[PDB]
């Protein structure tokens, strides 16, 4: 308790490392830049006891800016680039490189974004001696496309492989760096690619039915061919062949309906490299994340240890820095398939923050200046040594020290529209009022001012609970879930976050990657009101508008020296709702200025209704009360 | 009322309040009307997460909201060290501790860009209020000047404010200026870009006073009222004074009697005191003019004055010195657009900026690595749904074109990129591999075609263009007076008003503006004894 900090000058001289960093630029928009800048923020207190103690420039685009984004008003400087598709503003690696040496910044975060999948971004940095959060681009390299991410995976502790065109492997190179040199691999490459029409068919005779066709240029809809059968492979392999003409096509066996796991993995520029935890992120609807749950709960000890060690020595032996993720395919017998290395941070990381104690950003500004592992704090605090030290940390000897804290889940909020599909949808904010409470958080990218525009991607939010188990964690989520308000043009998928939490399967944690899908062809969609009620608020709503219409247009002309007769102002409203195709015809009158009656059938009912200032209104029909809103559309009335 | 209450939570933190950001606290809402909570590990820790938590959120409205003074309480290394009791706010409010302002050079220019933007605004809707009822009023109702006056802890700040831009502000003040990059927020305030640090301001008008918040700093500047002097609300006319001069009034008593509108307005006294009249009955009145003036026991504000007469920060400029010279490009010439638009300076700041403008304009046009530097930029923003074979071809042409700078045959390879395109374009592959091509080699196709004749043709065209505008707006204002002219317009452009007033604001600053065409005649036609048609 004897550190005395200021500058980073000073701090990377204390910790030991090389770099100092004092003006970061984000490379991204929305829910990442957000993130950063707040986490780093955060730690720059902690350390400096100035929250602005390191500077974060933004790239605003002339959309980003109209829409109010939140990440505008946090950032320290912005600089204006060209709007439209991300390839103008934010995938633009030479603009990038532009930005960072016209304002001298001293590094780079790309995350989640859109430059972070681009391996030509470090080179371009590193070439003029800015420091990139994340790996080299000899890694990304070698973490290439996919034939050469399964060969790879096979030269440390072997994982197992869906025959990835085939099982066959290289030499062994368990902990020594090397390039994806097409020399040895060349004929795992010529065997991973196939040219004949009967090359395919090869693979095909060891994998079984289940047969992945797709090209090496395959994505958006074409270049992808499911087999199912054995002699109908031919067509659809021809087929394929023919979606992308003259480029190699791979032929691999297609995943069972499992579990899909994610180890977390951390790594300084100095050779250590420590798994931090798992994740289960099984919730998935069209291959697109829902929910995740951080304590991978599903694997037994013994092969989740197992897991993370093989992670870790690919890590090692490809030359990964800063950190990212591994993902495996977790068989119901205890049996792990190797998927994919993904060289960045996912947005999904707080998951393991929370469990961990950890913070992931700021530990990657931390390696970006140079610092090992084992001076970092937070770090030095998860393996039981004492924070303020030096002291090196035998991250092997040490392994079992780890243990998470609790259980996390984490729900993200879309944009789509679960009415007709999940087709995107965008406009303009009028109400996001998100309650926190104990264990409970979350933040969003836009506030009650601004909205979201074409360019602008979905997961506009991310809700976080905590609890000592599932249960607890789902207890949490759910309430905050049914407690939150968010009200606009657009649709804002989280009715059915809330259906998915409260079923059955999902809180006896039998699920799948095809469970959404499952149930979304099962037509799941509920969570309406009982009808009469529905009926009644709608009425209500119909009624109020004519009538404050009439009222208003009547009072103008009566200002203006017109009269209008006594027929214009009427205090009666005939509504007419139709409801998954019956008609319903109400009229709608008044006892009072608050008191409305609606009648069908001749049939009534009496409402004490009051205006909110909000633009609401609140009800009581039966005893019960509600607060109701309504939005006209074209040819629709949505009525909450 | 509550405007905005947005509370920002985090790990650890959570926070709950009694009112949304519709809705208020009335007469009988007691205060503490929210709650937040910090965990940590320890002490520190816990105090940490507080004071983050603290300085994120935000709440604004009519009432004024105690969330600074627990920062500052927090930060006091009393409270961290736990080295307090019942009595330490007392002492501490006795020694008057109310700290956390912003500094004073930015929260006068902060306060200064909201004035005057408010008074911009309100000149502008109220102007096309009336040409869309049928009235014209004259061009000096629709200033893009405003003077600014606002008094800081005794200290009164004169200055003015004006335009370059739609976004561009400049601040001046005792003959030094600062330029402002603003931007109007969705939320009703701006966000500002003063000296690299960006900011996001807010402001309230109230009686007497301007509250100024500057991210989550407040900074509050007096509006004078002070010195006691009775003036003209209106415009018009004095007929008479009621009482004597020398004579002592009470307030709410009605002292003069005058005449606007060739109706009767009388004028009652704001203060009780002994009457002095400047003005003779009989005489012209302006608005805020000086009547009369009135002793007064002054009980305070004595001599809040002492009128600040020095130099506002100055470091940064935004003047692309040097960086890449096709930024200069567009830097200059959209500033000398805007001048033509009828964004200018005031008097000793006009011509001294804008002959650099030109200057830095007909080097740039004249030198051969503009266009390529173009290319560079449109060509790298589009690196896939190009053929591979007419990217390699466009990066061999500009290469050579690179390889023939400071040559007299160098040439600009419009032609041969064009013959490139045009040839996979006669390929012609169809079906969505037609529109691919044809719709991402746009922004080449646009820099070809502006260098067609080289970089002289595309100098002269850009030159041309300015007087184009020039002559856009000046021809529609002869034949006659002011007022016939815009109605002409008014019925030409029925269905939009904005263009109308667009013509009369460039009209406004027909002089300056001809400066510039003068400057840029003498840059083209001078020492070159030739007119093309």
């Amino acid at each position: 308790r004897d550190f005395t900090v200021a500058s980073p000058a000073e701090f990377v001289t204390r910790f030991g490392g090389n770099k100092v960093i004092e003006k970061v630029l984000i490379a991204n928009n929305g829910i990442a830049a957000v993130k950063c800048m707040r986490s780093i923020r955060r730690w720059s207190y902690e350390m400096f006891r100035n929250e602005r103690a390191i500077r974060f420039v933004v790239m605003v685009t002339p959309e980003d800016l109209k829409a109010n984004a939140e990440y505008i008003k946090m950032a320290d400087h912005y600089v204006p680039v060209p709007g439209g598709p991300n390839n103008n503003n934010y995938a633009n690696v030479e603009l990038i490189l532009d930005i960072a040496k016209r304002i001298p910044v001293q590094a780079v975060w790309a995350g989640w974004g859109h430059a972070s999948e681009n391996p030509k971004l470090p080179e371009l940095l590193l070439k003029n001696g800015i420091a990139f959060m994340g790996p080299p681009s000899q890694a990304m390299w070698a973490l290439g496309d996919k034939i050469a991410s399964s060969i790879v995976a096979q030269t440390a502790g072997i994982p197992t492989l869906p025959w990835s065109g085939s099982g066959l492997r290289v030499d062994w190179q368990e902990n020594d760096f090397s390039k994806r040199i097409l020399n040895v691999p060349q004929e795992l490459y010529e065997k991973g690619y196939v040219k004949d029409v009967d090359d395919g068919l090869q693979a095909a005779e060891e994998v079984g039915y289940p047969v992945m066709i797709k090209a090496s240029e395959g994505g958006g809809g074409k270049g992808i061919r499911k087999v199912n059968n054995a002699d109908d492979f031919p067509n659809l392999f021809r087929q394929v062949q023919a979606e992308v003409p003259g480029s190699p096509i791979f032929v691999m066996r297609l995943a069972k309906q499992s579990r899909h796991l994610e180890v977390q993995i951390l790594a300084d520029q100095y050779g250590n490299a420590i798994s931090l935890f798992g994740r289960d992120c099984s919730v998935q609807r069209r291959h697109q994340k829902i929910i995740e749950e951080a304590p991978a709960t599903i694997a037994t000890p013994a092969v989740f240890e197992h897991m993370e060690q093989c992670a870790v020595k690919l890590a090692k032996m490809v030359g990964y820095v800063s950190a990212g993720t591994v993902e495996y395919l977790y068989s119901q017998d205890g049996s792990f398939y190797f998927l994919e290395l993904n060289p960045r941070l996912q947005v999904e990381h707080p998951c393991t923050e929370m469990v961990a104690d950890v913070n992931l950003p700021a530990a990657q500004l931390q390696i970006a200046m140079g610092i090992p592992l084992y001076r970092i704090k937070d770090i030095r605090m998860m393996y039981g040594v004492s924070p303020w030290g030096d002291s090196p940390i035998d991250f092997e000897d040490s392994a079992h020290v780890p243990c998470p804290r609790g259980h996390v889940i984490a729900a993200r909020i879309t944009s789509e529209n679960p009415d007709e599909g999940f087709k995107p949808s965008s406009g303009t904010v009028q109400e996001l009022n998100f309650r926190s409470n104990k264990n409970v958080w979350g933040y969003f990218s836009v506030a009650a001012a601004g909205g979201l525009h074409e360019f602008a991607d979905s997961q506009f939010g991310h809700c976080f609970s905590w609890g000592e188990n599932r249960e607890e964690a789902i207890s949490n989520m759910v309430v905050a879930l049914k407690e939150l308000s968010i009200r606009g043009d657009f649709r804002t998928t989280v009715e059915y976050l809330i259906k998915l939490l409260e079923t059955e399967s999902f809180q006896m944690n039998r699920i799948d990657t095809g469970w959404l899908d499952r149930l979304i062809a099962e037509k799941v969609q509920a969570e309406r009101p009982d009808t009469m009620l529905g009926v009644v608020c709608g009425a209500l709503h119909v009624a109020d508008v004519s009538l404050r219409n009439s009222v208003s247009n009547f009072l103008h002309s009566l200002e203006r020296g017109q009269v209008l007769p006594a027929h214009t102002l009427l205090n009666t409203v005939d509504v007419e709702l139709i409801y998954e195709g019956v008609k319903y015809v109400l009229k709608v009158t008044r006892q009072s200025p608050n008191s409305y009656v609606v009648i069908m059938n001749g049939s009534c009912v009496e409402v004490d209704v009051h205006r909110l200032s909000d633009g609401g209104l609140l009800l009581s029909y039966d005893g019960s009360s509600y607060t109701t809103y309504m939005k006209e559309e074209v040819d629709r009335y949505r009525i909450t | 009322t509550v405007q905005e209450l947005n509370f920002r939570s985090n790990k650890n933190v959570w926070g709950y309040f009694s009112v949304a950001a519709a809705g208020g606290l009335h007469e009988f809402a007691d205060s503490q009307f929210g709650h937040c909570f910090s965990w940590g590990e320890n002490r520190e820790e816990a105090i940490s997460n507080m004071v983050v938590a603290l300085k994120e959120l935000s709440i604004r409205g009519d009432f004024r909201t105690t969330v600074e003074y627990l920062i500052k309480l927090l930060e006091t290394e009393s409270f961290q060290m736990n080295r307090i009791d019942t009595g330490w706010l007392d002492r501490l409010i006795a020694e008057k501790v109310q700290a956390e302002r912003p500094d004073t050079m930015l929260g006068v220019v902060c306060g200064a860009l909201h004035v005057a933007d408010v008074s911009l605004r309100n000149s502008v809707s109220n102007f096309l209020h009336s040409l869309e009822r049928g009235q014209v009023l004259p061009a000096h109702t629709l200033l893009n000047t405003v003077d600014v006056e606002l008094i800081y802890e005794g200290v009164k700040y004169v200055l003015k404010v004006t335009r370059q831009s739609p976004n561009s502000y400049v601040v001046i003040m005792n003959g030094s200026c600062v330029e402002v990059d603003v931007h109007r927020l969705s939320d009703g305030g701006l966000l500002l870009s003063y000296d690299g640090s960006s900011y996001t301001t807010y402001m309230k008008e109230e009686v007497d006073r301007y509250r100024i918040t500057i991210g989550n700093k407040t900074c509050v500047f007096e509006k004078e009222n002070d010195p006691s002097v009775m003036r003209s609300p209106s415009a018009g006319k004095l007929i008479q004074y009621i009482v004597e001069d020398g004579g002592h009034v009470f307030a709410g008593q009605c002292y003069a009697e005058i005449e606007v509108m060739k109706m009767v307005m009388t004028l009652t006294a704001v203060e009780s005191g002994c009457i002095h009249y400047v003005k003779r009955p009989g005489a012209a009145l302006d608005p805020g003019c000086v009547l009369a003036k009135m002793q007064l026991d002054n009980p305070s504000k004595v001599q809040q004055a002492e009128l600040h007469t020095g130099s506002l920060p100055r470091i940064q400029s935004t003047a692309l010195r040097g960086e890449k010279l096709h930024r200069v490009f567009h830097y200059v010439l959209d500033n000398l657009v805007n001048v033509m638009n009828g964004y200018c300076l005031p008097d000793p700041f006009f011509s001294s900026k804008v002959k650099d403008w030109v200057e830095r304009l007909m080097k740039t046009l004249r030198d051969p690595s503009l266009p390529l530097l173009e290319l560079q930029d449109i060509m790298t923003s589009v690196s896939g749904r190009i053929p591979p074979n007419v990217e390699k071809s466009i990066k061999k042409e500009m290469a050579q074109y690179a390889s023939n700078i400071t040559s007299v045959l160098c040439q600009f390879p419009s032609q041969q990129i064009a013959n490139i395109l045009d040839s996979h374009a006669a390929t012609l592959n169809r079906k969505s591999e037609r529109e691919v091509f044809f719709m991402n080699t746009q922004s080449i196709v646009q820099l070809v075609q502006r260098y067609r004749s080289g970089i002289r043709g595309h100098m002269k065209a850009v030159v041309m263009d300015l007087l184009r505008q020039y002559l856009r707006v000046e021809t529609q204002f002869q034949n006659g007076h002011y007022d016939k002219c815009v109605f002409a317009l008014r019925e030409e452009n029925k269905s939009d008003m904005n263009t109308v007033l667009n013509y009369i604001f460039s009209h406004a600053q027909v002089t300056k503006k001809n400066l510039l065409v003068t400057m840029l005649i003498d840059q083209l036609c001078g020492r070159d004894p030739t007119l093309t048609d």
